C-alpha cells in the first residue's frame, strides 16, 4: 500500500499531501537538529519558538511558461517577512534554521517538461556591472519571498550605479559554473511525467554555529527548467510552480529591538 | 428491593431507587447507556480500511 | 466513558499519510486532529450523557389539546360537546414526531401525562361545581361512545382515569403495545394486495403507516351533569417515550408536514436561505 | 496482489466481477442471514430456494444524461417478475430476503460525474396531490424493474385522481428531506474517475422477521447525480447505469395459490 | 472545629515585638490580644459554621417579578399580555447580586421556586375558573413564542413547568452550566476584537459581562383560555445557589447600582454620612 | 443508601438523609466546610514573616 510516490508531511498547523512524489532529499544525508551545547557559542538562553514559526508558509506562485529560463530564492530571507518565524527573525541578533523545502508543479499526462531543483550553500551570484566586483546592493540580493528569474544574455550596465544587481545568467547558474554540474548540490528533479513535487530537507549548513540571519543567507534555491515546458494544443500555456517552506529547530540569540533592514 | 447507584455530578453521591409497581413499563428512566458504534454508520465496509494506508491499492 | 482525549503528537514525514482517503467506498472521513497538525495531550472528562437516545427523548411533550364541554345540551351537535373522542397519534403536532423521526423503527414504553383547563363561557348564568373527567383509553374493536352518559362509560374492562379538577396532572404508563418487534415509524406499503381483474375500488386508497396503524381511542367526557353555567375545557395530552430503543436513523424533516404522512406542500419547499456568495462569512 | 478495486461475486449459476471498485458495503454492519428459530414467527416449514432464486437478475438499463436527476427502485418489487424469484415471491404470504446489490457505470479517463448509490429502509415517498395525504396508487408504488425517475419540479395536480403517484422531488429526496443528508443511509459513490461500480450487500430490514413482500417493500435503491456528467466532445452524450441485483439467504412462508397483482 | 481558643500569657520584656510590623509588604497586621497584653485562658466552642460560603449563601431570594394575564385580547398589545418572557438574570434586584459580587468567580448548582399570585381585574365580569400556568425555559437559540398559543409551548425538548394555581410553590434544581469552568461576576473585557479599518459600528458597542452572558429565556403564559373576568398575576423567580464555591475576593458595592453593569449614579455617590470631629465616639 | 451523620447542636443526635434523584444538583446543601486559609489573602507574602521579628530586616 505504501509507495514512493504518496507522502504526508506535518509541521505545527500545516500538513502538505502529494501523490506524485519521487522520494525526498536529505541534504548531505542530515536531518536538521538543535544546537548540542558542546558545540553552542552565544551564552544567553536562546528562544526556540517551535509551532509558531516552524510550519509551512507558501510563496507567491510563478508560472513556468516555454519561455522561462528559472527562478532563484535565498532563505532565510524568502521567509523574512512569513509570520511569527520573521518577528522571531528580526527580534534577534542571530538565528539558525533547518527547512523543508517543498515545491509543487502539475501539469497533465499530455504536457512534458523537467525542472531541476537544488538547493546550494552560499549561494553567491554575479553582479551586472563591469566597473567593480562583487558590487551588489542589499535590496537587490534580498528580493524576498517574490526571489528572482534568471536570464539567457548576459547584459552588464555602462555604469557602475545601474548594475548593482546580480547577473542571473542561467547556463552559469548565475555564478561562473556550468549549469549542467548543479546535481552535485542537494536536489530533485520535476519531471512532469513522472512526479509534480519536490522535497527537500536541509540541514542547518554554515561555518558557524548561529549566524545573523539579516546580513547572510545560508541557502540558494534555484529551479530551472532542464526541458522545455512543452504542451501540444497551445504551447503558450502556463502551468503555476508553488514553493512551501518550512524552518525547522530555529533557535535564535540575541535579543533587543527589532531590525527593519532598508527598504531601497 | 432497593438499588444504590452514582449520581450524575453537580457543581461540587449516590441515590436509591424502589421500584413500586409489577410492571416494568412504570418505572423511571433507563440508566445512562453510554454504548456506541459508529463504525456501523461511518465505515460499514466489507474490507478493513486503515487510516494511514491508502483507501484504495 | 468520555470522549476522546487528544494525545501528544508532533510532526510527521511519511508514506503513512492519513489525510487522504476515498469517501466512495461508502466510509466517511476518519481523520482526527492529531492526524494533521501537532497536537498537545488534552485530558478529556467530558461525556456524551445528554445525547444518549434516553436523554433525547426524556421529556413529555404535548401531542395535542381536546376539547369537551359541559352544559344542557338540546340540539345533536351541542350533544356531540359534551364528549370527545381522539385517535391516538404524536402526528397533531411537530416537535415529537420530527425527533421520533430520525429514526425508522422504535420501541419503548410510554409515559401518558394531561393537563386540563377551564374557562367560564359567560358570566351572567351563575357558577359551577368542581367537575370530575374521565379519560378512556378505547382499544381497538371496544364499542365507542355516542353520547357523554351512554353505556360505554362504564369501562368494566378498558382502562379509565377520573381526574378531579384541581389536582395533579394526571398520569399512567403504557407498555410498548406494538403488534410487531417494534413500532415502525415509516411504512413503505399497502394494508391489502389489490389482485387482477378485482371490483375493488382503487382509486381512493391510501399508501402507507395511515393504512395499517391504529393504537385505539381517547375518549373524554367531564362526569357532571350540566350546571347553569356552562364551562368549556382543554385537555392536553403529553407523551414521554421511556426504556427506548431505535434503528436506522434517518434524515430528519426538513420542510413542514402536511398532513400524517411524508407529504410536502408546494408553497413550503424552500427551507434554506440563499447566501450572498459562496465566499460568505 | 489483491486490490480494493478489483473483486468476484458469485451466487448461484451468476458471477459478476469488477476492476474499478471501492470496496463494498455491508449495510449496518451486518451480512443477511436465515431466520433463527428464537426469532421465528409463522410455524410452517419455510421454502428456502437457495440457487434458484439467490442469484444476480440484471434490470433494463438506463441512461445517465447531463439533464438527469435521478432513478429509484424498491424492493423486493424490482425483481417481483424475476426467474424463480418472482415465482416464490407470489406463490408465498411471507417472504424475506437479503440483497447483493450491483451498479455499473463505466465511462472513461476524459468523463466526469459522481452518482450517489443509497439503500434506504422504508422508503416511503411523498405523493403529487395537495387534495389528500398519503394517496398513491398500488400501480405507481410498484413500478417493477424499470423503476422511477425523479425531478427537480413539484407540480402537484389539480385533481386528486391525477396526483396518485409519487412527488420525487431531487432536493428533498422525493419524502421532505434533504437530499444531502442521505449519506446517513448504507450508500456508495461512483465517481468516475475514481470507480465504475457500486457493491451494497443488505440483511433484511423490517420491524418483522418476516412480512408480505406483494404488500411492503423493505428498501429503496435510489441513485442521484450528486455531480453532472459531463464528456468536452459531447456534453449531450449519454452512458448507460446498470443494476444487477441477487436475493440471498431468501425464505418463504404460507404458500397457497399464486398471487397475480392488480396492473391498472 | 471552632474559633481560636486564648492561652493564659502574663508580661513580657523583650526583644520579641510582635506588636510592630510593616503592612508595606502587603500583609495584614497578624498580632493577636496575648501579644500585647497579660490575657487568661478562655476555651472558645464557638464556631464559624454560618459564614461558610453554603450558609452565607444558604438562602432563596427574589430576583424579579413578572406579570402575565388572561383575558380575551383584541389587541397586539393586549395579546402580548397573554404570555411574558424574561431573560434569565440576578440583576433585577440588588440584594442576591451584591453578595454574590464579593466574589470574581464562582460556581453552584441552582434552586430556582417560584410564588404566583392572582388577583380579579373587575367585580362586574363574573368569575374565573382555577388558572395553570406553564413556565417555560427557553436555553439560547430555541424558538421564543410570540402568541401564548402557538407552537413554541408544546416544549417537546425545552424543560416546563406546569403549575396548578394554589398548589405548593413550584421548584427545580438547574446544575452549573456555564460554558468557562466558572461563572464569572465581572468580566474585563469584549465579545469580539475591533480590527484595523473594519466598517463595523463602534460608536454603539457595550463593555463586559452584558456583551458575552446568556442564560436564555424563562418564558410564562397562562394555559387556560380567558373567562370573562380578567385576571391578572404576578410570578416571583427566586433563586438559592447551592454546592457553592467561590473564588477572588472584592469590595462589596458601595453605592446604588444603575443598571446590569458597575456603572454609579451622579446623585448617589456619596455613601458616608460626615462625622462632625474625628474625636467622635 | 441511607446516610447518618451528626446535627447541629441546640439548646439541649444525628440526623438520616437519602438522595432521591439522580443528578446531583438535586441534592440538599453541602455538608459544613470549615476549610481556610485567610494567609492567602492576609498574608499573601513571599518571605516567611516571623510575628516577633521584625517585619523587614
Ligand atoms: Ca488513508
Ligand atoms: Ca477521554
Ligand atoms: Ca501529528
Ligand atoms: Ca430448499
Ligand atoms: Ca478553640
Ligand atoms: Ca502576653
Ligand atoms: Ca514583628
Ligand atoms: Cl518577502
Ligand atoms: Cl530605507
Ligand atoms: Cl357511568
Ligand atoms: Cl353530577
Ligand atoms: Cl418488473
Ligand atoms: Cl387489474
Ligand atoms: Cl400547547
Ligand atoms: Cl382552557
Amino acid at each position: 500500500g505504501y509507495s514512493d510516490r504518496v507522502r504526508q508531511i506535518t509541521l505545527g498547523n500545516s500538513t502538505i499531501t502529494t501523490q506524485e512524489a519521487a522520494n525526498a532529499v536529505v541534504a548531505y544525508g542530515e536531518w536538521p537538529s538543535y544546537l548540542d551545547d558542546k558545540e553552542a557559542n552565544p551564552i544567553d538562553a536562546p528562544t526556540e519558538p517551535d509551532v509558531s514559526s516552524n510550519r509551512f508558509y507558501t510563496l507567491d506562485s510563478v508560472q513556468w511558461k516555454s519561455t522561462s529560463r528559472g527562478w532563484w530564492w535565498k532563505l532565510p530571507d524568502a521567509l523574512k517577512d512569513m509570520g511569527m518565524f520573521g518577528q522571531n527573525m528580526y527580534y534577534h541578533y542571530l538565528g539558525r534554521s533547518g527547512y523543508t523545502v517543498h515545491v509543487q508543479c502539475n501539469a497533465s499526462k499530455f504536457h512534458q517538461g523537467a525542472l531541476g531543483v537544488f538547493a546550494i550553500p552560499e549561494y553567491v551570484m554575479a553582479c551586472n556591472t563591469e566597473a567593480k566586483t562583487s558590487y551588489v546592493s542589499y535590496v537587490n540580493a534580498n528580493p524576498g519571498e517574490k526571489g528572482g528569474v534568471f536570464d539567457n544574455a548576459y547584459n552588464p550596465s555602462a555604469e557602475a550605479s545601474e548594475g548593482r544587481k546580480f547577473a542571473a545568467l542561467d547556463y552559469l547558474l548565475g555564478c561562473g559554473v556550468l549549469a549542467g554540474n548543479a546535481f552535485v548540490y542537494p536536489h530533485q528533479i520535476i519531471n512532469l511525467r513522472t512526479n509534480n513535487s519536490a522535497t527537500l530537507v536541509l540541514p542547518y549548513v554554515n561555518s558557524l554555529a548561529i549566524d545573523c540571519m539579516a546580513k547572510h543567507n545560508n541557502w540558494g534555491l534555484v529551479i530551472l527548467p532542464l526541458c522545455k515546458l512543452d504542451y501540444a494544443p497551445n504551447s503558450s500555456t502556463e502551468i503555476p510552480i508553488t514553493v512551501t517552506i518550512a524552518p525547522m529547530f530555529t533557535e535564535f540569540n540575541g535579543l533587543r529591538n527589532i531590525t527593519v533592514p532598508a527598504t531601497q | 428491593g432497593a438499588q444504590v447507584s452514582s449520581q450524575k455530578v453537580g457543581a461540587h453521591v449516590n441515590y436509591t431507587t424502589i421500584n413500586y409497581y409489577k410492571d416494568s413499563a412504570s418505572n423511571a428512566a433507563s440508566k445512562l447507556d453510554f454504548s456506541q458504534d459508529p463504525s456501523k454508520f461511518t465505515e460499514p465496509v466489507k474490507d478493513i480500511m486503515i487510516k494511514t494506508a491508502p483507501a484504495l491499492n | 466513558p468520555t470522549a476522546q482525549s487528544t494525545p501528544l503528537t508532533s510532526g510527521v514525514n511519511s508514506q503513512e499519510v492519513p489525510a487522504l482517503t476515498a469517501v466512495e467506498t461508502g466510509a466517511s472521513g476518519q481523520a482526527v486532529p492529531s492526524d494533521v497538525i501537532e497536537t498537545r495531550h488534552v485530558v478529556n472528562y467530558k461525556t456524551r450523557s445528554e445525547s444518549t437516545l434516553e436523554s433525547f427523548f426524556g421529556r413529555s411533550a404535548c401531542v395535542t389539546i381536546l376539547e369537551v364541554e359541559n352544559f344542557n345540551a338540546t340540539t345533536d351537535a351541542d350533544r356531540k360537546k359534551q364528549f370527545t373522542t381522539w385517535a391516538i397519534t404524536y402526528t397533531d403536532t411537530v416537535q415529537l414526531r420530527r425527533k421520533l423521526e430520525f429514526f425508522t423503527y422504535s420501541r419503548f414504553d410510554l409515559e401518558m401525562t394531561f393537563v386540563i383547563t377551564e374557562r367560564y363561557y359567560a358570566s351572567n348564568t351563575g357558577h359551577a361545581r368542581n367537575q370530575v373527567y374521565q379519560l378512556m383509553y378505547i382499544p381497538p374493536g371496544a364499542p365507542r361512545p355516542t353520547a357523554w352518559d351512554d353505556y360505554t362509560w362504564q369501562s368494566s374492562s378498558n382502562p379509565s382515569v377520573f381526574y378531579t379538577y384541581g389536582s395533579a396532572p394526571p398520569r399512567m404508563s403504557i407498555p410498548y403495545v406494538g403488534i410487531a418487534n417494534a413500532y415502525s415509524h415509516f411504512y413503505d406499503g399497502f394494508a391489502r394486495v389489490p389482485l387482477k381483474d378485482e371490483t375493488v375500488d382503487s382509486g381512493d386508497t391510501y399508501y402507507g403507516l395511515v393504512t395499517i396503524n391504529d393504537f385505539g381511542t381517547l375518549a373524554v367526557r367531564v362526569v357532571n351533569e350540566y350546571n347553569p353555567a356552562r364551562i368549556t375545557s382543554k385537555i392536553r395530552v403529553y407523551m414521554k417515550p421511556k426504556h427506548v430503543r431505535c434503528w436506522c436513523p434517518r434524515p430528519p424533516r426538513a420542510v413542514p408536514y402536511r398532513g400524517e404522512g411524508v407529504d410536502f406542500k408546494q408553497d413550503s419547499i424552500t427551507p434554506l436561505t440563499a447566501v450572498e456568495n459562496i465566499n460568505t462569512f
